């Protein structure tokens, strides 16, 4: 990984993201979502990530 | 020191019809795991204070 100091900053861009492999996959200790809630990630579309 | 009685519930299945009202406590379920009346990830408490 990286320091905490110098964190890293990778820019997602076009594609096809399943946020759901991610919510689901219980491996994760904290998985707050704050503009919007974790489910409905898999049915809208930005400009980045 | 806080007021903490004053609570309000900040999950529910569906939106509310106009006029009607909801004052069960039965354990949220986000994700698809079924919960069977335990907390955990995507097993929540319905009302926050």
């Amino acid at each position: 990984f990286a320091s905490v100091y110098a964190w890293n900053r990778k820019r997602i861009s076009n594609c096809v993201a399943d946020y759901s492999v991610l919510y689901n996959s219980a491996s994760f200790s904290t998985f707050k979502c704050y503009g919007v809630s974790p489910t409905k990630l898999n049915d809208l579309c930005f400009t980045n990530v | 020191g806080g007021n903490y009685n004053y609570l309000y519930r900040l999950f529910r299945k569906s939106n509310l019809k106009p006029f009607e009202r909801d004052i069960s406590t039965e354990i949220y379920q986000a994700g698809s795991t079924p919960c069977n009346g335990v907390e955990g990830f995507n097993c929540y408490f319905p009302l926050q204070s």
